[PDB]
Order: structure tokens, then C-alpha cells, then sequence
DNA sequence: GAGCCCGTAATACAACAGATTTTTTCTCTTAGTTTTAAATTTTTATATTTCGTCGA
DNA sequence: GAGCCCGTAATACAACAAAATCCAACAAATA
DNA sequence: TCGACGAAATATAAAAATTTAAAACTAAGAGAAA
DNA sequence: TATTTGTTG
DNA sequence: GGTGTTGTATTACGGGCTC
DNA sequence: GGTGTTGTATTACGGGCTC
């Protein structure tokens, strides 16, 4: 993805579906982390209706309202009556296709560190663990990263609260003093994590495109997609053979993705990541 | 849900105005003010058993004349059988149910800015319609023209001018746009050239025209005298009560209509084979269903 | 070094790791219900439209 | 070269990849 | 080929009085898809 | 003796 | 427009000593 | 006693030419 721009601009949503339940109010945990400063956050859902936006609103809006959002094609993002508010409102969507979860990212990362911070606080604990949320986006926020190298209180405006010791390099480090000079000091904190956004960017690319092949296509094929993200994700996967038809490719909606006209009823998308495609050739 | 069942509704009308107004060449703000006039139809529980082109088409026309533009009945009932009087008597129906206010006035100097370009055109486009907003603004205050189907007035203007001016154009083409008949055309045009003294037809009409007075609409010519010449007191209005009580509705006043009228009540007996022999011939097949 | 052709031939990389139903909203599609307004008559004076016909 | 301590500090490697039902079938536990 | 008239179509406000859609409104039924 | 209930491809 | 991404043991590279 | 293992595109290394 793009890095970022000023904070609290590109936001990442995902949720994963079933928790053991608790007392019959709370279901399922739902995150916010923005892409510039990994941000957690509570959203303790239902597994939920049209009231999406009414929680998300008070969770996100205690902040401000971002310009895009990265997230997967869920029905409660999908969701024509919840795109339309976006579309209103001034706020993309990228949308990411049937089965790749990779593009949400930051929440999935997270989740996966939520997971064991969970686990750890929930271990004998088990039914109420919406309690223990709020303790488990607290310590995430407080621990510092390893592709930013601060705490993202520090990548946002840094007033750590707890300061049970100064850190390094020991100066006032108390932001609350300051009271107009927050430009200069948001503007360094800006620039610094823009350039270590652009560090991990280059040594994700480093260490992943090592037998990573590109394909780059962009008009007038006859590609395919071997049967993951073109029949349903709850259509059971067995020896039944594979014999996907040609498809045919129309647009190029992006590098790593092409449109496809799927021959069916709608399918309701039609955008296949490159995961999937195994570009076909014919032979005279 | 309840707000589930309104969206398809609401996505079927926002399709059916968008199809009518892709052929009627309406800009934008004109279906965002008749699909919420659509709204506001639905909310006042929408007349059913309504034919769906009939109350798009009172919703579009409502819109496109809350702003004063050019658009006629006819076009919205151009194809190719539509029975354009229906669709008026359907909004003059949603005229009271819908309870429109601030209503739009009724000008024809707009139509002339439209209908300039189909028929009598202009190499520069400002001498002719200007001509006939010029005479059709002091032709309206000479109270002619009240409720006589605004595009034939215009159609009558732009003739009017067209006669006046020098433009090579044929009588009959105009027709095919104006949709106005000929006989109500020439009444109106010889009704202009009996109304004006021709003074200067020839050149140009006069630069000063002012009729204070003078002058009557036809219809007043026609039943003001209610023949052919060739703050009242409340006691002086009395109740009708008296005249129902008048007649006497008694069981027993079953005679007081002795006027020959009870020998020919109805139909002689003698005769009434004569008529079922023809009533069996004819109408016979038609009481069976 | 410096590259090239071509002909063999090693070479890390990934699939086999029980498979299926549910769970929670959403979004076309397609058949059944409900409320309501409308197709042919009298009719009454008013007026304008559009045929329809007639006349010199 | 040759190795060692120590102190930072990079570094590929894998986990988030929806969740949870059983299917078929061994053998323990009562009553 | 301009003038001269006849005449149905509407509104109109009621009472009415049998059939005809007819479009909102529910409600399966499939198909997505984390 | 039928209905359970631990664990495992 | 729209498409990975960090936590984690594990391991590699400079000051200071022996040369 | 008892605990990975090959199919597959992909890519690396010798004879023969130019040097």
C-alpha cells in the first residue's frame, strides 16, 4: 500500500467472526489501526447490523474521519447502504477481494497480536474478556513496533501517560507543556516515521520479492481462476476436478489485480488478486 | 424490515424517471426535485391501481415547472400512443392530493427561447424570438390571452413575428413541434390583426404599444350579454328547505301525478310479445352471461 | 575475464497433512397479498382544442 | 589472518490469514 | 382559400353502481463472503 | 444391552 | 482508484584485546 | 523399536566458439 499521509488518514478494518461467547451482549471483537501509526482500538461488536456505523462512528470519529479504508469485501463493508454514507462523506475503499485477506494487513497484524495478547490476559479468564479489551489496545498502544521503532503514542502525539521511567536521550519529554510548538515537533515525528514507513516498505519488498515473479498483463487475456475466490469460500474444496473455464480480462483495475467477466448470474465481484489468475495460453 | 421494503421502491422509480428523462433531456436538479416529489407521493400513500408512466410523468412535470423552463405535455406523452389528457387529468388529480404550493406563473416567453430553434430559425438567433416575446409581453397585458394553451400562443407569436420580419418558411411546417390546430391558430392570428390597427406591418410593429383598456377577450365578447345582439341583504336570500317541503312525501299521495301520466307509466301488455319477439331475435345473447 | 549456445543436470519450494456445515447479515430474483384508485353512464351551465364539414 | 567478549542491531521466518460442527469408529462408565 | 358553424373531449360535484389492474408490501429462495 | 463419551485420520 | 505485514528467536557486524 | 518426501518449473555447470 501507499505509506501514508497526515495522521489519522488511512484506517484498516477487519474482524475476526466468533469468539467463545460471553454474557449474551458481546460477540465478537472488531479493530481499528490506522496505516500511519498502528493505533489500536475496542470495538467490541455482535458478529453486526445496519448500526455498523453507529459504533464505528463513536470509535473512529473520537478521532476524526479518514479518507480511505482498507478492508476486505465483507457484507457489513460491502454493504451498498454503508458505501454510499463513504461516498457521500469523502471516504475511499479499497475493497480487498474474495479470500486475500493479505491487503487489510495492519488489522490482521494486529489481530494477531491482540490474539496472544488475549490468550495472555483472557487464559483463565474466558467469558469476559471485554473487560480485559480495553487493557489489551492499551498495552498495544504502549509497546513500541519494530517497523516504526516507537510506541504509537509516540507516532502520534507522544504523551505516553504512564511514564514509569524516561526514555533515552532523557530531555522534558513532556508534551503537555508545549503548547503551540506542536507543529514542529508533529511535522519531525512525520517525516521520521514517513522514512521508516518507506524503510519497511523496501525491506518488506527486499525480503518477500526474492522468488516473488511478476505478471503483468493489463489487456486482452484469456486468464483463469483455479477455483479459490471464483466458487464460494463455503463450497467445500475436494479431489472433484479442477476445469475452470477461459475467462477473459477487460480492465486493469490494478498491478497486482485484473478484472475478470465472470460467466455467471453476477457473482457479486469480479476483482481476482494475482493469486489466483495462472494466466492461460492457447495454440493455433 | 420497513426501511428495507422502501429502498426498492425508491430504486424502481429513481429507474423509471431516469429512462423518461434520458428521451426528455432534463438536467440534473430537475429528477432530484421530482424523485423527491416522488418521495413526498409515496409519503402521502401513493395512489395505486395508477398506471407507473402517469405519476412519473405529473412528478417530472411538477419538477420541470417548479423552475420555469420549456417542457410540454406532449413531449413527456410522445410515444407513439399515450393519451396525453390522461396524464393531465392524473396531475390535476395529484395537484390537490399532493397540495402543491408557490405555484409557477404561466409565461410563454421562455417557450419562444425553445421552440426558436426547430422551427424558424435564425442566422443569429436574436431577431425573431426576440420579436415575439417583444409582442407576445404586450399582447398578455391586453388580457387575450387567459388560459388558452400556452404553446399555441407561442406557436401564434412566432408566426406573428414571422410575418411581421422576412423569413422564407412554410405555414403548415410549424405543426410538427407546436401540435396546435389550425383553426384555433388563424383565430388567434386574425384576432392580433383585428386587435392591432397595422400601422406599420410592413417595416416594423410600433415601438410604443400601450392599450389601457379598449379592449375584451372573446369569451366575454361571447356570453357577457349571455345572449345574441347581432353586499346583497341575507333576507333577500331565502332557504331551499321550503321548496323540498313543497312536495308532500305522505304514504298515501300516490295520485297528486294524475297528468296523464298514469295511463302511460309504461309499456302496454298487447305489444309485449311484439317486442320480445325482437328482444329474443337480439338482445337475447346478451343476458346469458 | 567475457560472453554465447546447448545439453544435461542439480535444486529449493511447495503439496499430502479428516472434511464439511454453520454463523451473521446483506443483495438480486420471483411469486403471493392489500388498498386503492380507476374503466362505461346523467348532467349542468360555462371555454378551448381538434376534427369535421360547408360555402363562394 | 585468528579468535574472543559485548553491545547493538539487522534478519529471514512464520502467524493473521472465518469459526466450529461432527464422520466413522476404537475403547471406558454406568445401571 | 379565408370565413362560418357543429360537435365530442376534458373540469365539476356529487350521489352512486360492477370489473381491472396495479403497484407498494411481504415473503421464500438462491448466492456472497469474512 | 443400548446409550453415552474420551480421542483421532 | 483496490490489493500484505509486523513479532520473534536467531544471527551478523563494529569498539576493545590478545596478537 | 516409531517418526518426512517426491513433482516441478527454474536455474546452475561442462564441451565447443569467438576471443
Amino acid at each position: 500500500l501507499p505509506i501514508a499521509e497526515g495522521r489519522w488518514l488511512d484506517i484498516s478494518m477487519d474482524f475476526v467472526t466468533g469468539l467463545p461467547p460471553t454474557s449474551n451482549n458481546l460477540n465478537m471483537i472488531l479493530v481499528v489501526v490506522d496505516r500511519f501509526s498502528k493505533r489500536a482500538h475496542f470495538i467490541a461488536t455482535r458478529k453486526a447490523t445496519q448500526l455498523i456505523d453507529l459504533l464505528f462512528r463513536y470509535i473512529f470519529s473520537y478521532h476524526g474521519f479518514p479518507r480511505t479504508i482498507t478492508s476486505d469485501r465483507d457484507v457489513r463493508m460491502t454493504a451498498d447502504k454503508y458505501q454510499e454514507l463513504t461516498k457521500r462523506l469523502g471516504i475511499k475503499s479499497t475493497m480487498s477481494s474474495a479470500n486475500h485477506p493479505q491487503t487489510d494487513g495492519q488489522s490482521e497484524r494486529t489481530i494477531q497480536t491482540l490474539n496472544r495478547l488475549l490468550r495472555a490476559y483472557a487464559s483463565t479468564n474466558i467469558q469476559n474478556w471485554h473487560v480485559y479489551l480495553p487493557q489489551i489496545e492499551f498495552v498495544y498502544n504502549s509497546t513500541p513496533t519494530r517497523t516504526l521503532g516507537k510506541s504509537p503514542f509516540e507516532i502520534d502525539l507522544g504523551y505516553l501517560p504512564n511514564t514509569p521511567a524516561i526514555k533515552s536521550d532523557d530531555e522534558v519529554n513532556a508534551r503537555s507543556f508545549t503548547a503551540v510548538e506542536l507543529a514542529k515537533h508533529l511535522k519531525a515525528l512525520t517525516i521520521q516515521t514517513k522514512e521508516q514507513l518507506e524503510h519497511a516498505q523496501i525491506e518488506m519488498e527486499t525480503n518477500n520479492n526474492q522468488r516473488r515473479k511478476p505478471l503483468l498483463l493489463n489487456i486482452g487475456d484469456h486468464v483463469l481462476v483455479h477455483r479459490d475466490a471464483y466458487f464460494k469460500k463455503g463450497a467445500y474444496m475436494k479431489v472433484q476436478q479442477i476445469y475452470v473455464g477461459p475467462f477473459r480480462v477487460v480492465k486493469k483495475i490494478n498491478d497486482n489485480a485484473y478484472e475478470l467477466d465472470l460467466n455467471s448470474h453476477k457473482k457479486k465481484h469480479r476483482v481476482i488478486n494475482v493469486q489466483f489468475l495462472k494466466k492461460f495460453v492457447y495454440r493455433p | 424490515s420497513a426501511l428495507e421494503s422502501r429502498e426498492a421502491t425508491l430504486n424502481n422509480a429513481r429507474r423509471k424517471l431516469r429512462a423518461v428523462s434520458y428521451a426528455l433531456h432534463i438536467p440534473e436538479y430537475i429528477t432530484d426535485a421530482a424523485f423527491q416529489w416522488y418521495k413526498l407521493a409515496l409519503a402521502n400513500n401513493f395512489v395505486q391501481g395508477r398506471r407507473s408512466q402517469n405519476v412519473i410523468a405529473s412528478c417530472l412535470y411538477v419538477a420541470c415547472r417548479k423552475e420555469k423552463t420549456h417542457h410540454m405535455l406532449i413531449d413527456f406523452s410522445s410515444r407513439l400512443q399515450v393519451s396525453v389528457y390522461s396524464i393531465g387529468a392524473t396531475f390535476l388529480k395529484m395537484v390537490k392530493k399532493l397540495h402543491i404550493t408557490e405555484l409557477p406563473l404561466a409565461d410563454p416567453s421562455l417557450f419562444i427561447q425553445h421552440f426558436a430553434e426547430k422551427l424558424d430559425l435564425a442566422d443569429k438567433k436574436i431577431k425573431v424570438v426576440k420579436d415575439a416575446v417583444k409582442l407576445a409581453q404586450r399582447m398578455s397585458k391586453d388580457w387575450m390571452f387567459e388560459g388558452r394553451r400556452p404553446a399555441g400562443i407561442a406557436g401564434a407569436c412566432i408566426l406573428l413575428a414571422c410575418r411581421m420580419n422576412n423569413l422564407r418558411r412554410t405555414h403548415t411546417e410549424i405543426v410538427a413541434v407546436s401540435h396546435v390546430a389550425e383553426e384555433t391558430l388563424q383565430q388567434r392570428l386574425n384576432e392580433f390583426k383585428n386587435t392591432k390597427a397595422a400601422k406599420l406591418s410592413v417595416q416594423k410593429f410600433r415601438e410604443n404599444d400601450v392599450e389601457d383598456g379598449e379592449a375584451r377577450p372573446p369569451s366575454f365578447v361571447k356570453n357577457r350579454k349571455k345572449e345574441r345582439k347581432i353586499p346583497r341583504n341575507l333576507h333577500l336570500l331565502p332557504t331551499t328547505d321550503t321548496y323540498l317541503s313543497k312536495v308532500s312525501d305522505d304514504p298515501d299521495n300516490l295520485e297528486d301525478v294524475d297528468d296523464e301520466e298514469l295511463n302511460a307509466h309504461l309499456l302496454n301488455e298487447e305489444a309485449s310479445k311484439l317486442k320480445e319477439r325482437i328482444w329474443i331475435g337480439l338482445n337475447a345473447d346478451f343476458l346469458l352471461e
